[PDB]
């Protein structure tokens, strides 16, 4: 690992001296929050076959500076973040019930342009 | 209005720096304010023969916003590859 | 013979061919057609070494524009601005790009006139230019040197 980076260059967001524990226990939880979801939901498989192998890609790369290029994703910093954000998502996804049919068609014309 | 030199020196060192060699006012240098008549070029299609608009038009070769689905396993995809960061500069690193 | 420069096979209207697809070419419809003319009506008509053809096709172009039906866009506006084109030509004092163009404005008035004589004056034109377009270019160069 090194020298632990001085900075994320962003203000706000700070380094994370647990890298690789915290990718693991927030996509463990993602993996969670998905399965209550029905399985037939196009928002499961999508989800999952993206967390999984981010968890599979942090999970056997150890180095900090390989894992950064492993998920194209900058620094880890913004990582933790974006899992994080997924993780919310993720929650806040299985209320809102997003795979039932559209509520319903909009009217005959609302769409085309021009007019 | 050509400063003495005496002052020369003085503007110069209190600023540490020459400006005898760049000054804000401008002088002679500046290009004269009556020039030659100009011959301005044509464009690529002033060329009169195989110059057809059906061939070279621009507005009529628009289509209509393609639709590709409508109301009425696949692997997840971006909607573009995530951008490479940037590497730090070459001329001039850190300040 | 070989004083014999080019031939209009059968009338104005089909395109006149030079001497070295004369050698041979059987005087019946089928046989002109390959020879990028027509038989037309068998009106043999003999250039020799000596004729301009430049100028042959422009008298012979000019003749189109006073027997000009007038009624259809093409056959009016086009022919006689193949007279001044054409015109242009046989003094020399035109440039090369224009050749193309008349080649170009002769396929605009071809196919889109009521009337068949729009294309009986294009075909004289694109027969021209394809059998000696080096020749308007050579005299065009003279108008371009001694004019100076
Ligand atoms: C401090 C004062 C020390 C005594 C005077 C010396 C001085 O200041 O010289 C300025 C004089 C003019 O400034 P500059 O930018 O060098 O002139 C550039 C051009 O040559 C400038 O070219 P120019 O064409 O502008 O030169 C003409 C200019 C020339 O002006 C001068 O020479 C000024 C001196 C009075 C005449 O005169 C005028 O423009 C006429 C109007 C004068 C206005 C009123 C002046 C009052 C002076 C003080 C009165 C008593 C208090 O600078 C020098 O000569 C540098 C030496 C300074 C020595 C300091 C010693 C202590
Ligand atoms: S193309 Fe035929 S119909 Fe039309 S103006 Fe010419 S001669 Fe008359």
């Amino acid at each position: 690992a090194g020298l632990l980076k001085k900075t994320t260059g962003l203000v706000g967001l700070a380094v994370c001296e647990t890298p690789h524990e915290r990718l693991k226990i927030l996509y463990t939880k993602i993996l969670d929050v998905l399965g209550q979801i029905p399985k037939n939901a196009a928002y499961r498989k999508y989800t999952e076959q993206i967390t999984n192998e981010k968890l599979g890609m942090v999970k056997a790369e150890p180095d900090v500076k390989k894992l950064e290029e492993q998920l194209q994703g900058g620094q880890i910093e913004e990582v933790i973040l974006q899992a994080e954000n997924e993780l919310s998502l993720a929650r806040k996804m299985l209320r809102w019930k997003p795979w039932e049919p559209l509520v319903e068609e909009p009217p005959a014309n609302q769409w085309k342009w021009p007019i | 209005a050509s400063a003495t030199r005496v002052i020369q020196l003085l503007r110069n060192w209190a600023s540490g720096r020459d400006l005898q060699a760049k000054l804000q006012l401008r002088y002679q240098e500046i290009s004269k304010r009556t020039q030659p008549p100009p011959k301005l070029p044509v464009g690529p299609s002033h060329k009169l023969s195989n110059n057809y608009y059906c061939t070279r038009d621009g507005r009529r070769e628009a289509m209509p916003p393609s639709i590709v689905m409508s109301s009425q396993e696949k692997k997840a995809v971006t909607p573009a590859p995530p951008i490479k960061r940037w590497e730090l500069s070459k001329d001039q690193p850190y300040l | 013979w070989d004083n014999l420069l080019a031939v209009i096979p059968g009338g104005s209207s089909t395109p006149l061919i030079p001497k070295s697809v004369c050698e041979t070419v059987l005087m019946d419809f089928d046989a002109l057609v390959q020879a990028q003319t027509g038989l037309g009506t068998a009106a043999v008509i003999v250039m020799d070494r000596s004729t301009d053809i430049v100028k042959a096709i422009a008298r012979l172009i000019e003749f189109y524009k006073h027997e000009s039906c007038g009624q259809c866009t093409p056959c009016r506006e086009g022919v006689d601005w193949m007279n001044k084109v054409m015109a242009r030509f046989v003094k020399g004092d035109a440039r090369p790009a224009e050749i193309d163009s008349l080649w170009e404005i002769s396929k605009q008035i071809e196919g889109h006139t009521i009337c068949a004589l729009g294309d009986g004056a294009a075909w004289p034109v694109q027969g021209l230019i394809r059998h000696f377009r080096p020749e308007l270019e050579e005299r065009m160069q003279q108008f371009a040197l001694q004019h100076q």
